[PDB]
Order: C-alpha cells, then sequence, then structure tokens
C-alpha cells in the first residue's frame, strides 16, 4: 500500500490571511496520462468529509475557489486563501494511483483569533446522582482560545489522578472558541468524607490560575 | 485511467 | 440532485454480520461511476473499504477481502455493504460515496456484545449570565442528542463530545449560559434523546 503522510496535526490561520497543507506519499502519484493522482478533502465538525480537489490541482464542483491544490511526484500543498470560519475542520489527502486508495492522517485548521480567558463554573453532584452512591462533580469552561487549558481537581486540597475525564467541543464559527467539560467522578462515600471540592483552571488568557470551589 | 469512470 | 443515504442497525455484536444499506436518490447506479464505502474509526482515521462499480463488478481493500462483500440492486438504485466476523475494531462510522464527491451522512455502527441501556439524566444547577445544564450520564452506544426548551433554545448552547467511561457506558455534559435575570421568568427544560434504547428524558432545570 502507498502510505500518505501529513506532517502537521493542526495549523493555525488568521482569518483573512492564506495557509498551506503539507502531504507526502511514499511513491509518486504521477501517471504516463500527465495527471498527477492525489485528492483533497475537507471534514468540517459533525459532517460527512467533502472533495476539495481531486488529481492535485482541479478544484471540484460546487467548491469555493480559495481552495487550490499543487505539488510535484511525492509532495503535495493544498493552499486556502483568504481563511473563513466555515474552514475549520480536518483537511485529508487521499492517493488515487492505485488500490487500495489511502488518506493521510489528516490537518486539523484552527482559526487564529484575539486570546479569550474562560469563564469557569463548578457544578456539584445534584442530590437525584447522590441515591446512587457516585458522585459526579463538574467543571465548565466556557468560550475561550487558544484551545491549551489545564485543569487541576482539588478535594480538600489535595491534588486528584485518575478519577476525571475531560471532553472539549469543537472550535465553533460564532466566535472562534472552544468550550470544556471535566468531570470528577468519586464514590459516594469519598465524596461525603471530604468538604472543599476546586477546579483550577491555568491559561493564557487568565491572569493567573482561577479556582472556582464549593463547600459540600 | 486511475480516475473513477464517469457517466457512460 | 443526486443523493446518498446509509441505513441499518448502530449496534452489532462481535464475530456476527455487519449490514448497510446506501440508498441513491436521483441517480441510476448502472448508469456511471465507482460506488465506494468509505470508514471513519474512532480518533478519524479514515479507510477506504472497496466498491462496487457500473457494472456490478467489485474491488475490495486486501485487508478486508476475506471478510468484505459488496453487492447491489440496479432497479432499486441501492448497494450493499456485508462485512462478516466483526470484531471492536469494526466500531466506526459508515459513509457511502459516489467516487469521491458525492458522500451520505454516514452511519456510525458501535461492534460490541454490550447490552443497549438509556442515560440518566441529572441536572447541573445555576449557582450577569449564569451557567446551567444537563448530565446524561451512563448510555450504550452512542449516539445522544440534547435539545433545550424543545430546540427553542439554541444560543449559548454547548454539548459536548461523549467519553466512554472505564465501565464501557458514555456520558456526556450539554450547558447553557443564560441571563441570570432570566431565571424567574424561563424554565429551562434539556431534552434528552437516546434513540438505540427508544429513551426520551425532559429534565427540568432550576437553581439550587
Amino acid at each position: 500500500d502507498i502510505v500518505m503522510t501529513q506532517a502537521a496535526p493542526s495549523v493555525p490561520v488568521t482569518p483573512g490571511e492564506s495557509v498551506s497543507i503539507s502531504c507526502r506519499s511514499s511513491k509518486s502519484l504521477l501517471h504516463s496520462n500527465g495527471n498527477t493522482y492525489l485528492y483533497w478533502f475537507l471534514q468540517r465538525p459533525g459532517q460527512s468529509p467533502q472533495l476539495l480537489i481531486h488529481r492535485m490541482s482541479n478544484l471540484a464542483s460546487g467548491v469555493p475557489d480559495r481552495f487550490s491544490g499543487s505539488g510535484s511526484g511525492t509532495a503535495f500543498t493544498l493552499r486556502i486563501s483568504r481563511v473563513e470560519a466555515e474552514d475549520v475542520g480536518v483537511y485529508y489527502c487521499m492517493q488515487h494511483l492505485e488500490y487500495p486508495y489511502t488518506f493521510g492522517g489528516g490537518t486539523r485548521l484552527e482559526v487564529k483569533r484575539t486570546v479569550a480567558a474562560p469563564s469557569v463554573f463548578i457544578f456539584p453532584p445534584s442530590d437525584e446522582q447522590l441515591k446512587s452512591g457516585t458522585a459526579s462533580v463538574v467543571c465548565l469552561l466556557n468560550n475561550f482560545y487558544p484551545r491549551e487549558a489545564k485543569v487541576q481537581w482539588k478535594v480538600d486540597n489535595a491534588l486528584q489522578s485518575g478519577n476525571s475525564q475531560e471532553s472539549v467541543t469543537e472550535q465553533d464559527s460564532k466566535d472562534s472558541t472552544y468550550s470544556l467539560s471535566s468531570t470528577l467522578t468519586l464514590s459516594k462515600a469519598d465524596y461525603e468524607k471530604h468538604k472543599v471540592y476546586a477546579c483550577e483552571v491555568t491559561h493564557q488568557g487568565l491572569s493567573s490560575p482561577v479556582t472556582k470551589s464549593f463547600n459540600r | 485511467s486511475p480516475g473513477t469512470p464517469g457517466s457512460r | 440532485d443526486v443523493q446518498l443515504q446509509e441505513s441499518g442497525p448502530g449496534l452489532v455484536k462481535p464475530s456476527q454480520s455487519l449490514s448497510l444499506t446506501c440508498s441513491v436518490t436521483d441517480y441510476s447506479i448502472t448508469s456511471g461511476y465507482y460506488w465506494n464505502w468509505i470508514r471513519q474509526f474512532p480518533g478519524n482515521k479514515l479507510e477506504w473499504m472497496g466498491y462496487i462499480s457500473y457494472d456490478g463488478s467489485n474491488n475490495y481493500n486486501p485487508s478486508l477481502k476475506n471478510r468484505i462483500s459488496i453487492t447491489r440492486d440496479p432497479s432499486k438504485d441501492q448497494f450493499f455493504l456485508n462485512l462478516n466476523s466483526v470484531t471492536t475494531e469494526d466500531t466506526a462510522t459508515y459513509y457511502c460515496t459516489r467516487g469521491s464527491l458525492v458522500w451520505g451522512q454516514g452511519t456510525l455502527v458501535t461492534v460490541s456484545a454490550a447490552s443497549t441501556k438509556g442515560p440518566s439524566v441529572f441536572p447541573l444547577a445555576p449557582s450577569g449570565t449564569a451557567a446551567l445544564g444537563c448530565l446524561v450520564k451512563d448510555y450504550f452506544p452512542e449516539p445522544v442528542t440534547v435539545s433545550w426548551n424543545s430546540g427553542a433554545l439554541t444560543s449559548g448552547v454547548h454539548t459536548f463530545p461523549a467519553v466512554l467511561q472505564s465501565s464501557g457506558l458514555y456520558s456526556l455534559s450539554s450547558v447553557v449560559t443564560v441571563p441570570s435575570s432570566s431565571l424567574g421568568t424561563q424554565t429551562y427544560i434539556c431534552n434528552v434523546n437516546h434513540k438505540p434504547s427508544n429513551t426520551k428524558v425532559d429534565k427540568k432545570v432550576e437553581p439550587k
């Protein structure tokens, strides 16, 4: 099989500016008919992939002309001019020279915006859940940029490890921000043994790490 | 051709 | 316009067969093109599985050639994917396509011996703006959908990607930021739908 490589996992870009996304193949994709069989796709969050470029440099039907492709042999570039909010998602190259068709691992396009600090909220476990013998404590980080954010759970000023799970929204198109949810899961027994529950957030937009907490 | 064959 | 739609079960047990259908609208599958199945694994890696051509000839990815079958019914403009002896590794979103240009919406198939299970829905109570939400916990398989106030509330809503807990059950939260002064004028109800278990739960979220 032909191995397709996209070296960059993600690329940031200021709206209105241009960006180039690289792809490489393990074998030349040039054919004797003159065409180079490298296709480009965009997958927007929650959507099916969509064709952007076929045969290395040909714009597909119904695709904005801000997308263009170039390359030679084993090295290829997708250029996106005048990047807009609708352009966020993952860009994949795919070789189309030999069976089986094979895809690169994708490059995520991130829209770069001004630094935005998250608004932080802590939620104690509901009384309804506390009946079950399990307690979920939730920390919400709302509308922040950039994506990098550290969440530290503290139970009575003690650092927690391996008992929480995080989830992050896809970069939305209304304000180019992310949101994050962190859930600390404890037994009801362990929950009732302690009083102070704290979520400490480290982010570039914050003047200093911010802690939101409650007393059980 | 390695491309997808179109309408016949 | 030409459109494709995948249909089939969302949950299949290991060792059994996965059977999906692609229904093609406003195009005859005998008229041209390759008709592909492409799947996307958790983690987002894409794999081309194979195609059936306008003449019914197949071409399979060598890594699946022993388990896969792609057939068609030209009279119904449908083509089919059959994947035998499935394992957990076959959990993926399955797409049907016409060449590289026209894609279906995709259909998630989870392969697991685990039973279907509806979610618990717990309130995330609000303590300028206030945040509140619902914790949708302990369901299987994906997906769930969450709306607020029957779809009337969309502004400021964040429904997070599900996390797979060590138990093998999923959990997610859906939150919304709201004017603190509206807490006594507008009720907030999350509408949780888990189609695999035939579960519909409305949960009112009020201040603590």
